[PDB]
């Protein structure tokens, strides 16, 4: 059935999920000795290696829909890149806290429209920006 | 899907050559440092 | 014959020496060249 | 025969072919590094020896005995790279032991060691590790060239064995001389440079040999 | 009237170039190098080295140890462990490290060690001139 | 069975000869001379002790003794090529000249100090002569 069952919002996303992430599976044959390698390949590794952590989740504890949209966004941007793998889970945990606690009546608009306009994504650019920053590991 | 699709540790399940030949490498290496950290453990305990 | 000789220095202790004194002058920004001299990647395993 | 044994036999082979895939572009990656560092160390190692090529020297017959030494690695799965030079080591030897001398054998990469260990082991001065995992560099053969005048033993000739590149699908074993020795060293054709002393010759010959040894490594 | 190869164990800077002359801070006095000088070998010390072009302009470099050799034709083969300019040198950490070596001396216990103190003393105080 | 069912005699030079075995499987199949070597060395000459003929099947005494020469090392300098006209010479020379001894080890059912006494002196006189 394809991209016909899904709304306007978690398309534009997941189109691009789609090819990184198939990018990465031939290649990841090499990373047993990935040093001797070019930056065009390390970098298709640490990408994938990012994207990889954030498809995990815990057990009955399903997520809302804005919620998987708002943390796919910072990670298919490269705000993730320079993090340590072994802290991204964390950084997930944080970030949906904080954007649940204040930043509600964003949440409302991507629910309410199904669609990213404009200015939402001028809004999402900063949030994450800011949190980023402030995070301090 | 349909085809054969391997795994890992695959080549030390089949026990043919390359599997022997695999575990006796990692005996000699681990056979030959356990002889220093005895010596190091002696001298270690003698000075104190 | 000068001081350097007669003191247990060699020619290759001499030269070693002052390509290592002029090395150490030379800018922060230029220090990359210390990887690659990286003299020091040899050990050395007697008869005995 | 049964079903259990060939699957199983499949799935090592299917592994074993994509380590091996795998290994080549590393290989091919390094190469490159290697061989794009060639070429400025190949005009100084020729204008290192143009002093003994100009004037030729030649060893008389005495009985100091030689130093010979062969380069190599400490990694295998290079094909007959190491049996070559290995070959020709203990060739050169019954010539020599027909004149007869005091011969030793001094080998800078384990798998010479480990390969002529049997037959040649009284014969070995000293051996070094470590050669092959990172490129090489000046101050290996600096640290070489030290260790070697500290040794007691004396020679009147000598001579280092390597592999030469020569194409990306071939390459040539070769030697080359070595005349070290201060008193061969003073000839009549030296007598052209007129302002020489003992202590420059011996500074001369203690540079030459470092040049050599750095040459045949890259 | 010459081929001179002043090269290094990385990089080259004249392979067969010709100019009128070149003057080398060798062991034991200076030197002068014109059209057929006699032949001669001797090895370096730290200095300064000036290479007069055919068109009149001079390069320097700055040389450390080495080896010289002027054969019976004009050719000359200069090879050198180091071969450094000076506008990537701070004249500052020179003045610094002198000034340690100069204590260095009376630090030192054992004549071979005071004697490579003293080569460090002798190349520090070389360097700083220029 | 666990051997619960077995002589005295068997288990004290049994027990050490599975150990040597054990370690020589794991290690000496390559398809250092402080361990390695000796290993491989000790393993060649056990294993070719092993090796027996076609209706000839022998007692136990005499089984006990010719283990009890591998065993102890005494055997650790021959070249393994040899080792079986030394088994065969040896116990010939064993069963003529020394019927008392044998006895001593079937009645007793275990070694004792004095045993183990005598069979040194008679294994280390025997190796030195039987060179041919």
């Amino acid at each position: 059935v394809g991209s016909a069952a899904q709304t306007r919002a978690m398309k534009q996303v997941a189109g691009t999920m789609k090819l990184e992430l198939a990018q990465y599976r031939e290649v990841a044959a090499f990373a047993q000795f990935g040093s001797d390698l070019d930056a065009a390949t390390q970098q298709l590794l640490s990408r994938g290696v990012r994207l990889t952590e954030l498809l995990k989740q815990g057990q009955y504890a399903p997520m809302a829909i804005e919620e998987q949209v708002a943390v796919i966004y910072a990670g298919v941007r490269g705000y993730l890149d320079k993090l340590e793998p072994s802290k991204i889970t964390k950084f997930e945990n944080a970030f949906l806290s904080h954007v649940i606690s204040q930043h509600q009546a964003l949440l409302g608009k991507i629910r309410a429209d199904g669609k990213i306009s404009e200015e939402t994504d001028a809004k999402l650019k900063e949030i994450v920006t800011n949190f980023l920053a402030g995070f301090e590991a | 899907p349909e085809g054969v699709r391997s795994g890992a540790g695959a080549v030390r399940d089949a026990g043919g050559a390359f599997g022997k030949k695999e575990q006796a490498d990692e005996e000699r290496y681990f056979r030959a440092r356990a002889r220093e950290q005895l010596a190091a453990l002696k001298k270690h305990h003698e000075n104190e | 014959v000068a001081y350097w000789r007669q003191a247990g220095l060699s020619y290759i202790r001499y030269s070693q020496i002052c390509a290592k004194a002029v090395r150490d002058a030379l800018k922060a920004e230029f220090k990359a060249n210390a990887e690659k001299t990286s003299g020091s990647n040899v050990k050395i395993v007697k008869v005995k | 025969a049964t079903l259990k044994d060939i699957t199983r036999r499949l799935k090592s082979i299917k592994n074993i072919q994509k380590i091996t895939k795998s290994m080549k572009m590393v290989a091919a990656a390094k190469y490159a590094r290697a061989e794009r560092d060639l070429k400025p160390a190949r005009v100084y190692g020729i204008g290192s020896l143009a002093l003994y090529e100009k004037a030729d020297i030649k060893v008389p017959e005495d009985k100091k005995k030689h130093l010979i030494i062969g380069v190599s690695s400490d990694r295998g799965l290079c094909g007959a790279i190491h049996s070559s030079v290995a070959k020709q080591i203990k060739s050169e030897v019954a010539n020599l032991t027909a004149a007869g001398k005091e011969v030793k054998i001094v080998g800078v990469g384990d798998k010479i060691r480990g390969i002529l260990h049997r037959t040649h082991s009284d014969q070995f001065l000293v051996t070094f590790k470590e050669v092959g995992r990172k490129p090489p560099t000046f101050g290996d053969a600096s640290v070489i060239a030290l260790e070697l005048l500290n040794s007691g033993y004396e020679f009147d000739e000598g001579s280092i064995i390597f592999n030469r590149f020569r194409s990306v699908i071939s390459y040539k074993t070769e030697e080359k001389p070595i005349f070290s020795l201060d008193t061969v060293a003073s000839a009549e054709s030296m007598s052209i440079y007129d302002d020489i002393d003992a202590d420059v010759l011996r500074n001369y010959q203690e540079y030459s040999l470092a040049n050599i040894i750095y040459y045949s490594l890259k | 009237q010459m081929s001179f190869t002043f090269a290094s164990p990385t990089q080259v800077f004249f392979n067969g170039a010709n100019v009128r002359q070149v003057d080398v801070p060798t062991q034991t006095g200076a030197f002068g190098i014109l059209a057929s000088h006699v032949p001669t070998l001797q090895v370096l010390r730290p200095g300064l080295v000036v290479v007069h072009a055919e068109d009149g302009t001079t390069s320097k470099y700055f040389v450390s140890s080495g080896s010289v050799t002027v054969n019976a034709d004009s050719s000359v083969q200069l090879l050198a462990e180091e071969a450094v300019t000076l506008d990537m040198l701070d004249p500052g950490v020179a003045k610094a490290n002198l000034e340690k070596a100069q204590s260095e001396l009376l630090g030192a216990a054992d004549e071979a060690s005071r004697a490579e103190i003293q080569i460090r003393i002798e190349a520090n105080e070389a360097l700083v001139k220029a």
